[PDB]
């Protein structure tokens, strides 16, 4: 029942983080509890035997049977080969019906994707990064998964659209900036989906005399706006375009494929997982010639 | 300097502290014990707010900005240029605004007067005191309170209302917004009422208590009364500033989400889930 | 202001109908055990 | 207390007169032809209202009552500017908008008509007539800007989104000096009226109530709530004057509110940086340092329209 | 053209002009009851000088 | 002790008493329903064996921290 | 040039030229804050201005089961993220309509 | 005992007591009517056996 | 006012109403104990 | 002793009972609040396994 | 209102009150020790 305050900003401008402790604790404690333990390493010698592997080239042998242990765990459950595979034949991209392993085919998109994620938005992720588990928590539905509905849904900020922008950069009233009324409110809807799905308020990321500042916004305002890169290239380029790949169970109203925005890995924390770190353990995932000066072990 | 009436009534008696030591006038201002103790700490006070002004960045009047300190020192007082100078502003705050409401107590019982002006005016010390120390309390740190500078503690106000995303949700601030804008269009009312009755057009007799009546409830539909309407001002005005106090109070220590979701309640209801 | 006589006559149905309806609710909470109990 | 009177036959010379003070009839609560014309045109705009707000829940009487204080009735789209717009695009609001207006006119002229029919000073409608002025900046300050998606939406809620959304647009209306100085005169009409209905409150057991009498003939209930004031804080006012303090600070709070909105989007399109200009804006260290490249990079865009697609990313 | 002035400064200005003229003008209005002062030193006005005494006449009923 | 009636109106009293203890088995009720060990309603047909204890102490990895950095 | 001349020999701080008693340290006001000069230095600091809205050249209506029955700007945010009621979230969007030839 | 209707009016006692009881009888229903295991308009046709149960404790 | 007379009765029942309250309450724990003890 | 002639008892037997109430109540919410003592969740805790706070 | 002789029958129980609640309290902080000491 009492209040943590996390001071973000100077002396009595009052950017401040509210949480109450209880509820802060209980969440904490529902990520901790459940979360994975990664399997050790090793560093084998010899060429590959693989017949089908075009994403995970570059690693060694016991490298990637850990890495696929590990997938399981984090999409699928602690010893399910079964979900992407055909069980007497892992190189198979098809049933025995010769029906195509669709979770097979996603996941190997679902690899590139986070390379990706890992390698060319650094400036976003860091070097905590992203797995699997960042959005499947264990399970094959990520949270905050989204499609096509209304013209106006502000969502879509983190696809086709761009500019957010409604405040002038200057006294006088101009033609550079017609901005409605109208839309200062939909870029309020869309601030407000942003600081929920981190579980922080506006003075995160703004001072609110002044929201188009960024010389008196917090640091994390800037990382902020990476992430907004990084989900329009994570939707147009991987999610979206596996339209063809699910069955029809999976996909929207408009018949699109799901989408993710910022809960979809944050879940509701001002980092993903409160910050653990387990991209680091993984080299089959960094999209990284070294992960925090440590090199990768190239087969 | 006296009103020409006055002296007739500048009596001794009726102090609560000071006996006759006190007990004078100094111009029009009446003395008494809480007049010092005023006197001392809008002095020293005032006095702080300059320094604070001196070691700050500007004299600018508008720009001036002594803040509290950084809530790691707790309910500790932090060092003087880190905030703590501040926290002495405060305590003098509180003893200037206290001792004012006691010397009106004063005055109201040397006149034969009810205590109604010192109760209101609490209205408003309650409010500045739930700002700065019940709020900062119950959050456990002082750096909680708002500055003291003319636009610096507005952009406190504002990070306040944005931390809680949509401020205008706040269930407790839509009661004190409606007592703020029911007391001024009362205000205006009863002004206008008056004014109009005792400044009739050029040429017509001076109006009656009877004419404000009718025309009153022509207005609102019912007829308030004389004593009504000002019981009505002093609710409004003074209620404002209570539920003004309570919505701040919430603010923190017992709500913490956005003030929007809290109508999730409402939604919820049986009848209709 | 009542008698004693009238008082004597509203306890008797005051008492009586407090245990009609403890009888009522006791074969309610009865029911509901043995629908799903819940200890 | 609890000693009440009650008066059978007709006070004013419980129950009340039916009588004439002059032109001014007594008895019925007064409209005259401006007054029934106000609430003919007034209920037609709470009815538009109404069943706008009921048809956006599909007519759903349990939504409408659940989802009542989200519920709008919306301005135009922006592009349309001053144009006519569709009906159901803001052509109703604006049909609202208007019966309000002229309701609101006829509820003027109705009180400046009874006024003068009691032979009263015409006080309380040039003081009603602060009031109309800020509302109409609602309307002429669109019309500055040259959109009617400007205006203020019917709605609970829904207004509050609009007053958030035009100070975030107008970069901060903390800055704006005639926000500022209505601040003053709204808070200052709180202080006016708590002194001054504790004050007569204080002197009521003197007969401080009968403020008319008070004024024409100063008893000692007046001469005790001066000296109270003048004593506390050196200056005083007097009966009538007090009620002078109290009207133009109630007036002054929608009159400089209004002159803040005409000037928002006219003058001035972001009022922190003209508070920064003008020296207003007090410093804090910089939370954050942009290098060039991100002062490029960090740039975005000015939010255009929503895609009119959906987009299929076939591969 | 002028930088510095605009018309948001110059209407603030306009309304302290004014708003100084209605200060004024109560003050005025206040002093028609009690004024002038009593004093050791003789009578005393203050500033402003107050409005006179205000005589005020009845509805007639003879 | 019986005197303690002569200064306390008794009739009053029996008003007093019964708002306390309502109030007060109200106040006993939502603070076990609040819990996880006595959230009797959901959990109640557990065994004593089964039902929630508060931990010893939580736990963390070294990296992981409920609260954002601040100052 | 952050900090004044020190005398090797005393360990002393010289300034112009000329020894200081004492530990020196830079004067500043309260936490560094400096006084903003003018809009012009303000803006220096910011990002660059907006880049131009993208506009349609023309609008397609979207199908009538995607059109918002509530104009409302910030529903989405305000209402729709907590209300999850089956009956109100079909009540969002206009039902399919056809002409009756059509069928 | 009677005695004690000699004390308290009738007319304002039994007024309090159908007040109190249908206001705990309408929380009562409520609280069970938003619990899981009790939802019984919805869930009231399973078997006990069915019925949801909150979380035990792990105790590793 | 009230009586010695009134008080002495009085507090036969205050007493014994006390502590027939305390005895149900007290089996209400061993229930309770016996279901899902707290220490 | 003669203190119940300055004060009435009348007075100081509920000012004394309010006076205990109020601060048995602030106890136990502040061992409620508690981590060792939170008695509700971990009252079966022995005193080996209960919460202690840091060296 | 008061007398010395009321004064000194009250005091009489006044005290034997006070200790009644200090042996309750003092059994209850030892129950309390006995399960977990707070030093
Ligand atoms: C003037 C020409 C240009 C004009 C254009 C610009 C200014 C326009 C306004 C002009 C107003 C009149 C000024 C004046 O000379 O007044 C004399 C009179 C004193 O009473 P009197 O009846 O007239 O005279 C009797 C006296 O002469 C003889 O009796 P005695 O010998 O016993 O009196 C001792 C004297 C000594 O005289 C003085 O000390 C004069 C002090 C004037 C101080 C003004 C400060 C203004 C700047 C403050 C900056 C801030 C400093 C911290 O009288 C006294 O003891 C003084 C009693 C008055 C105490 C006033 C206390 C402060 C009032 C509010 C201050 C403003 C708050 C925002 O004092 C007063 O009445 C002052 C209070 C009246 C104005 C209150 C207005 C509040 C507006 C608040 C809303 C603001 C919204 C933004
Ligand atoms: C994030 C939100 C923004 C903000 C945005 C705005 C905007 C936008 C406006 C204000 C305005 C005002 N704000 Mg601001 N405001 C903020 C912060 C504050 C704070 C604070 C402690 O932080 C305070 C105290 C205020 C206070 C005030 C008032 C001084 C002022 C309104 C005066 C008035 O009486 O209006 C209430 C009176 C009226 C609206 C007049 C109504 C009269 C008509 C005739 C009534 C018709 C009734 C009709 C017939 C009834 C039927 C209707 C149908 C049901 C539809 N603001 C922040 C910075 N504020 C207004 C202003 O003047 O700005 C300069 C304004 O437009
Ligand atoms: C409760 C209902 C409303 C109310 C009522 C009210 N106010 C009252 C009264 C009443 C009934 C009085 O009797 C009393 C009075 O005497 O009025 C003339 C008063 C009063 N209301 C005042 C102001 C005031 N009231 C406000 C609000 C309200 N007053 C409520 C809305 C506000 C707001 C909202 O901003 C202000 C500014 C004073 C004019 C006066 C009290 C005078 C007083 O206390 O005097 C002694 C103290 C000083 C002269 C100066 C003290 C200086 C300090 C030692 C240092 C500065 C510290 C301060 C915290 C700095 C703040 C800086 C700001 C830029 C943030
Ligand atoms: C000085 C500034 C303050 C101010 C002042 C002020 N307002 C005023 C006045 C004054 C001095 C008035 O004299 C005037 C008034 O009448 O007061 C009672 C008014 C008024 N201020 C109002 C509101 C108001 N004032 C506000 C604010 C303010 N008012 C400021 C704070 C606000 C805010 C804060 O938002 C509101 C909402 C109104 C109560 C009133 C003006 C009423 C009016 O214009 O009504 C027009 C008519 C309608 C709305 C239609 C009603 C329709 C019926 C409900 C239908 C019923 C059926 C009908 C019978 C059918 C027709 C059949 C025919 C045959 C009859
Ligand atoms: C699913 O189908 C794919 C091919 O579509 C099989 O993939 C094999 O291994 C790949 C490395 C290679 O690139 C590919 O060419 C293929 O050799 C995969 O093993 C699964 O196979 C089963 O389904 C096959 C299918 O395509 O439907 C089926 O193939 C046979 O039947 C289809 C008609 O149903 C006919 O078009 C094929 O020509 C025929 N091919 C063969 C080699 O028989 C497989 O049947 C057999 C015996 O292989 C299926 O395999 C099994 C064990 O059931
Ligand atoms: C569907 O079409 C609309 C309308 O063009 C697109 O909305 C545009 O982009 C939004 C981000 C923006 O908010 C909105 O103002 C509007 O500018 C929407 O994103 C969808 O885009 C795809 O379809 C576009 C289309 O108009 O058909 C298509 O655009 C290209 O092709 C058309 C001719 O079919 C031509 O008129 C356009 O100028 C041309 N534009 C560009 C930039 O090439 C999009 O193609 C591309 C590459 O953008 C479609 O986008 C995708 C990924 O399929
Ligand atoms: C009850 C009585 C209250 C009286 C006080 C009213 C207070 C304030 C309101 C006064 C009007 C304000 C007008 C503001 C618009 C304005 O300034 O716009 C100027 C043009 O200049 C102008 O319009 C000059 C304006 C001069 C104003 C003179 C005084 C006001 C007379 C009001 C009379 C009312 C009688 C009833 C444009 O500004 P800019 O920034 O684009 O210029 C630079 C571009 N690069
Ligand atoms: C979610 O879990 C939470 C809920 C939180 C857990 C907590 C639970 C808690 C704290 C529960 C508390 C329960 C409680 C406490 O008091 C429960 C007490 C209940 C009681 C007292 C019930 C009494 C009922 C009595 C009735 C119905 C009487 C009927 C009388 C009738 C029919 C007689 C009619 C005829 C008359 C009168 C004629 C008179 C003759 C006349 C006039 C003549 O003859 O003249
Ligand atoms: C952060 O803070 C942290 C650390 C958390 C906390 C801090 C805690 C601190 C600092 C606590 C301090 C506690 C304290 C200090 O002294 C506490 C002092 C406590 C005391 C004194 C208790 C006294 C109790 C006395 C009782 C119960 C008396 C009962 C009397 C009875 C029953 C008699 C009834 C009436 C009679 C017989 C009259 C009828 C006869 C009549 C009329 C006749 O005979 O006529
Ligand atoms: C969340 O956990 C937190 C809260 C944190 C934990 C802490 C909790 C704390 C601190 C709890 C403290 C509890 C407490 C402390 O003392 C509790 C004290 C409780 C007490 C005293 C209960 C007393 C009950 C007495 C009753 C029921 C009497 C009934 C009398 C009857 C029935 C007789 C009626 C007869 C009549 C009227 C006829 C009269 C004669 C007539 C008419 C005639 O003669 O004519
Ligand atoms: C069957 O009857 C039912 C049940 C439907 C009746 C019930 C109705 C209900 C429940 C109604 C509820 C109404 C509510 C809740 C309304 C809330 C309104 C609020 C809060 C409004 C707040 C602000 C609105 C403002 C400021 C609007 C201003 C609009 C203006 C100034 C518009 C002016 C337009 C003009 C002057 C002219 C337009 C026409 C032109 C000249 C442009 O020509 C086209
Ligand atoms: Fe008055």
């Amino acid at each position: 029942a009492a209040t943590d305050t996390v001071q973000v900003g100077y002396r009595g401008t009052a950017m401040e983080q509210n949480y109450d402790h209880g509820d802060l604790k209980t969440k904490f404690a529902q990520v901790k509890l459940p979360q994975s333990p990664p399997p050790a390493g090793e560093s084998p010698p010899g060429p590959l035997p693989w017949k089908n592997v075009q994403v995970l080239n570059d690693i060694s042998i016991a490298e990637f049977n850990r890495t696929m242990i590990a997938m399981s765990t984090w999409v699928a459950g602690t010893g399910n080969c079964a979900y992407c595979h055909n069980v007497a034949a892992f190189q198979d991209d098809t049933l025995p019906n010769g029906k195509p392993l669709y979770t097979k085919i996603v996941a190997r998109r679902m690899l590139q994707m986070t390379r990706n994620i890992n390698g060319n938005y650094s400036q976003h992720v860091k070097n905590t990064g992203v797995t699997c588990y960042t959005c499947h928590m264990g399970k094959p539905l990520p949270n905050g998964l989204w499609f096509y509905s209304s013209q106006t849904d502000y969502l879509r900020h983190y696809l086709d659209r761009d500019g957010a922008r409604v405040i002038t950069q200057g006294v006088a009233p101009s033609n550079a900036n017609r901005s409605s009324t109208k839309q200062a409110e939909w870029t309020y809807a869309l601030m407000i989906s942003q600081s929920r799905s981190l579980g922080v308020n506006c003075t995160y990321c703004h001072n609110t005399r002044q929201f188009a500042s960024w010389r008196e916004a917090p640091p994390a305002r800037v990382t902020a706006y990476h992430g907004i890169l990084m989900l329009r290239d994570v939707n147009q380029n991987y999610l979206a375009p596996l339209q063809p790949v699910y069955p029809a169970v999976r996909l929207g109203a408009m018949g699109d494929a799901p989408k993710a925005q910022c809960v979809t890995c944050h879940n509701g924390a001002y980092k993903p997982l409160y910050g653990a770190q387990m991209a680091k353990d993984f080299p089959a995932m960094w999209g990284r010639a070294d992960w925090n000066g440590v090199p990768f072990p190239g087969i | 300097a006296m009103l020409s009436f006055e002296k007739k009534y500048r009596v001794r008696g009726g102090t609560l502290i000071g006996g006759d030591l006190f007990d004078f006038w100094f111009g029009p201002f009446y003395v008494g014990f809480f007049g010092v103790t005023t006197i001392f700490f809008v002095t020293l006070g005032t006095l702080l707010c300059v320094w604070g002004a001196a070691m700050g960045p500007t004299w600018n009047l508008w720009q001036i900005n002594i803040a509290p300190p950084d809530l790691k020192y707790g309910l500790g007082l932090a060092p003087l240029r880190e905030g703590g100078l501040w926290q002495i502003i405060t305590l003098c705050a509180l003893g200037a605004f206290g001792s004012w409401a006691l010397r009106q107590a004063e005055i109201a019982r040397k006149l034969g007067m009810g205590m109604h002006i010192p109760w209101a005016y609490g209205g408003a010390i309650l409010a500045y005191t739930t700002l700065v120390v019940i709020r900062p309390f119950l959050l456990g740190a002082w750096g909680h309170g708002f500055p003291y500078g003319i636009f610096s503690h507005l952009d406190w106000v504002s990070n306040v209302g944005y931390q809680y995303l949509h401020f205008h949700y706040n269930p407790a601030h839509m009661i004190a917004v409606t007592f703020f804008f029911t007391n001024c269009l009362a205000l205006a009312m009863h002004g206008s009422l008056i004014l109009s009755v005792t400044n009739p057009p050029k040429g017509t007799p001076t109006g009656t208590s009877e004419q404000e009546n009718v025309f009153f409830r022509d207005l609102l539909g019912y007829s308030i009364g004389a004593i009504g309407i000002h019981r009505l001002g002093l609710f409004l005005a003074v209620g404002a500033a209570v539920w003004s106090a309570i919505c701040i109070v919430i603010s923190g220590p017992f709500w913490t989400q956005g003030w929007p979701e809290w109508w999730n309640w409402w939604l919820n209801l049986p009848i209709w889930k | 202001g009542m008698t004693e006589e009238e008082a004597r006559r509203f306890h008797g149905y005051m008492v009586t109908g407090t245990l009609g309806y403890v009888v009522v609710a006791s074969v309610a909470h009865f029911l509901a055990w043995s629908w799903r109990p819940w200890f | 207390t609890r000693v009440q009177v009650r008066t059978v036959p007709e006070p004013g010379i419980f129950s009340y007169l039916a009588g004439k003070f002059g032109d001014a009839q007594i008895g019925p609560i007064y409209l005259g032809w401006a007054g029934v014309l106000s609430l003919i045109f007034g209920f037609i705009a709470i009815e538009i209202i109404g069943l706008n707000m009921w048809a956006s829940v599909g007519w759903d009487p349990v939504e409408f009552i659940r989802q009542l204080p989200w519920l709008a009735l919306e301005p135009p789209p922006p592009q349309y500017g001053l144009r006519v717009p569709p009906l159901n695009q803001g052509g109703w609001y604006l049909m609202a908008g208007f019966f309000l207006t002229v309701s609101i006119i006829l509820w003027w002229i109705r009180i400046y008509r009874r006024a003068r029919a009691l032979q009263m000073g015409s006080h309380l409608p040039w003081a009603f007539a602060s009031a109309i002025f800020l509302y109409s900046t609602f309307f002429f300050q669109p019309l500055l800007v040259g959109s009617w998606s400007e205006m203020v939406p019917f709605g609970i809620f829904p207004h509050l989104d609009w007053t958030s959304a035009f100070s975030i647009r107008y970069g901060n209306l903390y800055y704006n000096p005639f926000h500022a100085l209505s601040i003053a005169f709204l808070y200052g009409s709180a202080v006016l009226f708590a002194m001054h209905g504790a004050t007569i409150l204080a002197v009521a057991r003197m007969g401080g109530e009968r403020e008319i009498e008070q004024i024409t003939d100063r008893g000692t209930a007046a001469e005790r709530s001066m000296l109270f004031w003048r004593w506390c804080m050196g200056f005083n006012a007097t009966m009538e004057s007090i009620h002078r303090w109290a009207w133009w600070f109630a007036v002054l709070t929608t009159f400089t509110g209004g002159i803040g909105i005409l000037l928002t989007g006219t003058v001035v399109d972001n009022w922190y940086l003209w508070g920064v200009k003008h020296g207003l804006v007090a410093p804090y260290p910089a939370q954050n340092q942009l290098t060039p490249e991100q002062q490029d990079l960090l740039r975005g865009r000015y939010q255009g329209t929503a895609p009119d697609s959906f987009p299929s990313y076939v591969v | 053209m002028m930088e510095y002035i605009d018309g948001a400064q110059i209407a603030l200005y306009a309304f302290w002009l004014f708003f100084f003229g209605l200060i004024i003008y109560l003050r005025r209005e206040d002093k028609r009851e009690g004024y002038p002062l009593e004093s050791p030193q003789g009578p005393r006005d203050g500033w402003p000088k107050g409005a006179p005494k205000k005589t005020y006449v009845h509805r007639d009923h003879g | 002790m019986h005197r303690i009636w002569l200064m306390y109106d008794p009739r009053r009293v029996m008003v007093a008493l019964v708002g306390f203890l309502a109030v007060l088995a109200l106040v006993i009720h939502f603070v076990l329903l609040s819990s996880q060990r006595y959230s009797w309603i959901e959990n109640g047909t557990l065994g004593a064996d089964q039902a929630p204890v508060g931990a010893s102490a939580p736990a963390a990895a070294a990296e992981m921290s409920p609260l954002p950095p601040g100052r | 040039p952050t900090a004044w001349p020190v005398d090797p020999t005393t360990g002393q701080t010289l300034i112009n030229g000329r020894p200081v008693v004492g530990r020196v340290f830079i004067m500043r006001k309260t936490d560094g804050t400096v006084k903003y000069p003018n809009v012009a230095d303000v803006v220096a600091h910011e990002a660059l201005a907006p880049l131009p809205p993208v506009v349609g050249s023309s609008y397609q209506q979207a199908p009538i089961t995607n059109q918002r029955r509530m104009r409302g700007i910030m529903i989405q945010s305000t209402l729709w993220d907590m209300d999850r009621k089956r009956s109100a979230t079909r009540q969002r969007y206009y039902p399919a309509s056809t002409p009756a030839n059509q069928l």
